């Protein structure tokens, strides 16, 4: 159903995801273009989406990680 | 449309190689946003660096790093919002320097791969660049 750092929907975590939360948190954009894109985007789990949400996608596109921090226990 | 090589060379064992990652009929509308990952074989080469080619204006916007267990080098350009910079013009994106092993042989032709699930190139945050066509890249190993 819903898969973390996916905003837009298309079922992949792709460059684009990080630019459209960077562009959310800069104020560019005012909501993503995916019902479960506030949820999805909110990959550091600390309740807000914040411009380290993006630097997070980046790295999960980059291959540093796997897991996001919201996913870890 | 877009074309994305990854260059071919050639080198003895041990040495390093170096293989840019070229951007042809970029389109003029600009690239604001992409990712690139190569596969290759760590048993045959792996990464010493990459180097940011001279599509890219500002470091801030290029980010890489590389994978010498798994075999996997990673390469992302954002654009900033303002669109102040943004790729629109060919030449090189960046540029993959590769150890090749101690034990290769000559004769041996390694591959290195564009990794479609990890490669993706944008327009604008919501819109991709669909019919991008990729040529995959070559190491020969020469005496
Ligand atoms: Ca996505
Ligand atoms: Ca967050
Ligand atoms: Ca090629």
């Amino acid at each position: 159903k819903f898969i973390y750092g996916d905003v837009d929907g298309n079922g992949s975590v792709r460059i684009n995801d990080a630019v459209l939360i960077r562009d959310y948190v800069l104020g560019k954009i005012n909501e993503f273009p995916y019902e479960y894109g506030m949820l999805a985007a909110d990959v550091d789990g600390n309740g807000s989406i914040k411009s380290i949400d993006a630097v997070l996608v980046r790295d999960y596109v980059l291959g540093k990680i796997f897991l996001f921090p919201v996913e870890e226990k | 449309m877009l074309q994305v090589d990854i260059g071919s060379t050639s080198g003895k064992a041990g040495s390093v190689v170096s293989v840019p990652i070229t951007f042809t009929n970029v389109p003029k509308s600009g690239i604001y946003a992409l990712s690139f990952r190569t596969n290759f074989d760590p048993q045959k080469v792996t990464v010493a660096s990459i180097d940011a080619g001279s599509l890219i204006e500002n470091a801030s916007d290029f980010t890489t790093y590389y994978n010498n267990e798994n075999g996997f080098a990673s390469m992302t350009f954002e654009a900033p919002v303002d669109r102040a910079r943004i790729i629109d013009s060919d030449g090189v994106f960046a540029t993959i320097n590769f150890k090749v092993s101690d034990s290769a042989k000559v004769g041996e032709l390694y591959n290195i791969t564009t990794n479609s699930a990890y490669t993706s190139f944008y327009y604008s945050g919501t819109d991709e660049i669909k019919n991008v066509v990729y040529n995959d890249g070559k190491i020969e190993v020469i005496a």
